[PDB]
């Protein structure tokens, strides 16, 4: 009901329900990655930095909610990489144009996790898992509500890792004479020794629901805790035996929503968190470590890297209103407003807030089609420490900016058959200025300059045919992009002219067509089999270069970036197989992804240049349910073709791994 | 914890990386303030290094009651600063004696039983430029050894801490452990300018890139050139700007090491490109008899980082390693040509050596060329190429894993990388 009321909206949006994943051992990030035009890249290894990309828009440019609360500052203790599935009722995402009710500024996109608030009067859920390489994954998940209208609801869960797979590589050997070095020609198949990861989290609610006054009041309080093992650098060559990170986050919020606050139709809700993150980065070994395990003495330098002992603790707080009215079926009216307030500073403080308001409207006539138009006001305020010295660091100032735009769009869909739907989408987006973009210098003239937000032309096209023909079930979906930004953020080059430049400026422009393609075949109720396609073609869009000359990577392919990639599932279903109630699953997944060279296709001889190889992995999965999903078990083989992986360069991923799941849930 | 200096080797016949034990760098100069060592010169078979003085750290600071603080109020009281310069609490930031200059001489790679040898005419000899420290210490064709210092410690917040010395040259005879009678007030030949960097010539001819407004941090207004020849004005020297450049506001940067070769040098520019115009980097040959530039090879890239030539058994070929920067990512590309006095190159169209960005490159004589890099970046290892038998530029086998570096240079068979670090005795 609710994913198919996305995914039939007149938005680009996807919605996919995750409580048919909850007997395996994937993440929110796994779920994620068989969103078309969505792409995952991995460092390799449970908890390892990961990066979302979405129709090639990554990092800052794609913004995740958790029931309508941004995340955008939380630390990594609470993440998109190790939070289970079990966590999301249903994932919806958003792609290029995003509808009012999240106040974000957003140029790629956003995805939204939404976690079940229909439970019963007393549930309980628990689940356990065991894997190759020392792997334990665990969670938990009970609450009750009483006759009184009080209810509370208790998360919790842990992942752990030693992430000791195999990879190959050069290894560093130590000589007798007491040198050292690398010798590339010689290539070792060793084990990971410094890569061991666990995070723990737990989350509380407790409230009302149910009242005159309140339809929910609730009060929660999360805190997540994390330790890693740094096993490389940017290139796997790089190896450390002894460097480690740690960090933790606490979060409290509240939460309160009604229907029919003061008239008919008129739906209010009020939302306010708190977050606030430590960090400690921890590198200070006297030993080089190789790729076998082995150590030699750095003859009194400290610190394997660069010594460090390093703690941060930082916090920033937001607060979302939305009011929701209608007048029948045929005008719906959304009003929303979100302020987030950063402090980056562990007398001037470096201090960020953002005030985003939306306004949306659509007319449905009737049941053929219907029109949205919407208007978003963005407002930023940033504020530091700027110096006027001769060396810039003795006397210092505060410095302010102010940044503000409105944003639009409209989103339109038209039934044409019983079954064939086409919608057209619009908006302009934008991505407001950061604080240690504008004041990084610390300089008093150089901070005044200012930078403008980058920005974009969203518009999109899709045409869905969804048909029953008996036992046949069958959905095609194909869906055309096209983005256009401009004013990107972009390192300054270092000169020495007779001008002063900061270290960042608005140049930069991107042009992005693609395509996608969806399919799903289901007959009756025990063969399911599913596929997607992306392809797009990113290009640099510069004619000129900083300094004013004919740019050699104009009209060129964005490096290090993948364009063309599909998966693949398909499903057995066996029920009633020993009794009624039990059922049986088997399914098969396969990725595809095509290479992509790491700098400009169009620079350098190609004999000579770094390439990340087209991969193409598959995946095995095996269920058990018994009585009704009160018992399961499940198996999985990830990588049963033992293929080298790597998402980035030289960072290969685990090979074969087997894994195994056991989980119970009880309510009533 | 104290301050060391850290030296590291790579030998360039065998391939392979050494570290030497960590020198103690506490009271190097007898003051108590620690020192990072900017250039290694070989010259008389032996080795001259630039002390440069660091202030007093937290070690300094605290020895023996304040024993080395002369100036209590200089002192941090607060952990802060930009990560950058950050500093820590109680430690004193910059030196407080900066009307002098240290020298080091060595006579061997070993770095033993240093010669300290003090002057009273000049400041501290090195350039700088926000992070970077550039060698301003190099030998004559005869064996002499001249200092330049531009008294960069005349921008410093603290007027205890400002020099009053102008930039000016001193040298150090050929065989000899002390400073002559020779001063040149450079300060006094260019019309009260300073320079950012200088470089060897050819003879006693040196090339001194001059600031075209005030001494800074960031190098803005360094966009003139200029030859000084030592004996020029009967042994007093004397400075010509040179000719042919173009105009200081349509120069963005220089290369940071030029090539010298024939008794001339060669020198990368980058122009900024008027609108409707087709201004692109190029390699300018600078001759210091007449003090005259000459445009010649055109590069067709955002950068230049290095210049220079490599042969092997009857093959050799001129060397430019050019720099391309798009979609704020950057690589760099080894091109080979044939003269550096005409034509074109560009790594269009799928054309020459890609890798990825070095912090250092350095030609070994026409034998190598080594791109030095640390644990950090894109790809944190130091790499070497040379020529194959049959032309063409290839890797060598071998790779290493250095610490980080803040000034470099060649003695013997080795290359030697020396930073100023943290370390237990």
């Amino acid at each position: 009901s609710a994913v198919s009321r996305v995914n039939k909206s007149a938005f680009n949006a996807v919605a996919i329900d995750a409580k048919g994943l909850h007997n395996s051992t994937q993440n929110l990030s796994d779920a994620l990655a068989k969103v078309p035009g969505l792409k995952l890249r991995e460092a390799g290894g449970v908890g390892s930095d990961m990066i979302l990309s979405l129709d090639g828009f990554s990092g800052k440019h794609v913004k995740l909610f958790i029931d309508g609360v941004p995340q955008e500052g939380v630390g990594s203790s609470f993440g998109l990489n190790n939070i289970p599935i079990n966590f999301a009722d249903r994932i919806e995402v958003y792609r290029g144009v995003v509808p009012v009710g999240f106040g974000t500024d957003a140029l790629g996109g956003v995805i939204n996790i939404v976690t079940n608030k229909n439970r019963k009067n007393w549930f309980l859920d628990a689940s356990y898992s065991y894997g190759s390489f020392n792997t334990h994954k665990s969670y938990v998940n009970f609450g009750q509500t009483f006759k009184n209208g009080l209810t509370y609801e208790i998360n919790a869960f842990q992942n752990y890792s030693d992430n000791s797979y195999y990879v190959d590589t050069p290894v560093e050997e130590f000589y007798e004479g007491g040198g050292s070095a690398i010798n590339t020609d010689k290539v070792e198949h060793v084990k990971r020794f410094h890569d061991n990861y666990h995070n723990e989290a737990v989350v509380g609610k407790v409230g009302l629901v149910d009242k005159k006054w309140a339809d929910r009041l609730m009060i929660g309080l999360t805190y997540s805790r994390m330790y890693k093992e740094i096993q490389t650098g940017v290139v796997q060559k790089v190896v450390f035996g002894e460097k480690y990170r740690k960090g933790n986050s606490l979060m409290p919020s509240l939460e309160y929503r009604k229907r029919n606050l003061f008239v008919r139709n008129l739906d209010v809700a009020f939302t306010a968190n708190y977050n606030r993150n430590f960090t400690n980065n921890v590198d200070t070994a006297t030993y080089r470590f190789n790729w076998l395990g082995e150590k030699t003495s750095l003859k009194g330098r400290k610190g394997e890297q660069s010594y460090q002992d390093m703690k941060s603790d930082n916090d920033n707080w937001n607060a979302t209103f939305t009011a929701n009215y209608h007048i029948g079926t045929a005008h719906t009216f959304v009003l929303n407003h979100v302020l987030n307030t950063f402090h980056r500073e562990n007398a001037i403080a470096k201090v960020t807030r953002k005030n985003i308001t939306g306004f949306s409207y659509r007319l449905m006539p009737s049941e053929h089609w219907n029109l949205s138009v919407f208007g978003k006001y963005y407002n930023q305020y940033n504020a530091g420490p700027v110096s006027a010295s001769t060396s810039g660091t003795s006397n210092y100032v505060r410095l302010t900016n102010n940044v503000s735009s409105v944003g639009y769009g409209a989103a339109g869909t038209y039934f044409i058959l019983s079954g064939l739907q086409a919608k057209l989408s619009y908006e302009k987006a934008y991505r407001l200025p950061t604080n240690e973009e504008l004041f990084g210098d610390e300089d008093l003239e150089l901070g005044k300059i200012g930078l403008n937000p980058e920005k974009s032309d969203n518009l999109n096209f899709n045409l869905s045919y969804n048909r029953q023909l008996g036992k046949h079930g069958l959905y095609v979906e194909t869906g055309l992009i096209y983005r256009n930004t401009s004013d990107y953020i972009y390192r300054s080059i270092e000169t020495t002219s007779n001008r002063s430049y900061g270290s960042y400026s608005n140049y930069g422009s991107v042009e992005t067509k693609g395509y996608h393609i969806s399919a799903r075949y289901n007959y009756s109720c025990w063969v399911s089999i599913g596929g997607n396609f992306t392809q797009m073609d990113v290009r640099d869009n510069v004619e000129k270069t900083q300094t004013g000359q004919e740019s050699l990577t104009y009209g060129a392919r964005m490096p290090n970036l993948p364009y063309r990639f599909a998966n693949s599932d398909i499903s057995f279903f066996w029920r009633n197989l020993w009794k009624k109630g039990n059922t049986l699953t088997v399914t098969y997944d396969n990725m595809y992804v095509h290479g992509f060279p790491l700098y400009s296709e169009a620079l350098g001889a190609v004999e000579t240049k770094d390439i990340v190889p087209t991969q193409f992995s598959h995946n095995l999965g095996i269920t058990y349910s018994l009585k009704n999903g009160r018992y399961n078990v499940s198996f999985e083989c990830k990588n049963f073709t033992d293929e080298k992986l790597y998402d980035n360069f030289s960072l290969q991923k685990a090979g074969r791994a087997f894994y195994g799941k056991v989980r119970v849930y009880f309510g009533g | 914890v104290q301050k060391g200096i850290a030296i590291t080797y790579l030998h360039v016949t065998d391939q392979i990386m050494k570290n030497r034990d960590v020198i103690r760098g506490e009271n190097f100069l007898g003051n108590g303030e620690y020192v990072t060592f900017a250039g290694i010169l070989e010259a008389n078979n032996k080795i001259y290094t630039a002390p440069i003085p660091m202030g007093l750290s937290v070690y300094g600071s605290a020895f023996e009651d304040g024993k080395w603080v002369k100036y209590p109020e200089l002192v941090k009281t607060e952990d802060g600063g930009s990560n950058s310069s950050s500093y820590e609490k109680g430690e004193l930031q910059w030196t407080q004696y900066p009307n002098e200059a240290w020298v080091a001489i060595y006579n061997d790679e070993n770095f033993n039983n240093p010669t300290l040898i003090r002057t009273d005419k000049i400041s501290y000899a090195c350039g700088r430029m926000r992070s970077q420290y550039y060698q301003t210490i190099w030998a004559a064709d005869n064996g002499d050894v001249y200092v330049f210092s531009p008294s960069y410690a005349k921008i410093m917040d603290a007027d205890v801490q400002k020099t009053n010395l102008p930039a000016g040259v001193v040298r150090i005879k050929a065989g000899a452990t002390d400073f002559d009678s020779y001063y040149c007030n450079l300060e006094e030949l260019s019309g009260g300018k300073s320079f950012l960097r200088c470089w060897h010539i050819t003879g006693d001819y040196f090339l001194l890139q001059m600031y075209t407004g005030e001494i800074n941090s960031r190098g803005t207004g360094a966009t003139r050139m200029a030859v000084f020849k030592a004996t020029g004005n009967g042994d007093k020297g004397e400075l010509y700007y040179v000719d042919g450049l173009p105009e200081p506001d349509r120069i963005s940067s220089f290369s940071g090491t030029p090539f010298c070769e024939n008794g001339v040098a060669y020198v990368g520019v980058i122009p900024i490109t008027a609108d409707g115009e087709t201004n692109h980097p190029a390699i300018y040959k600078i001759d210091p008899v007449t003090h005259t530039a000459t445009k010649g090879l055109t590069v067709n890239a955002t950068g230049i980082t290095a210049i220079g030539r490599l042969a092997k058994d009857s093959h050799s070929t001129y060397v430019v390693s050019a720099t391309v920067t798009s979609a704020n990512s950057t690589a760099n590309y080894l091109l080979a040509t044939s003269t550096l006095e005409s034509g074109s190159v560009t790594p269009g169209n799928n054309n020459g050596f890609e890798t990825a960005t070095g912090t250092a490159w350095i030609f070994y004589k026409d034998q190598y060329l080594y791109r030095l890099q640390y644990n950090q970046g894109n790809e944190g290892v130091t790499t070497a190429y040379e020529l194959n038998t049959n032309g063409g530029i290839a890797k060598r086998s071998n790779e290493y894993t250095i610490t980080r570096f803040t000034t470099y240079g060649i003695f013997g068979e080795n290359i030697i990388s020396s930073s100023a670090v943290d370390a237990t005795f």
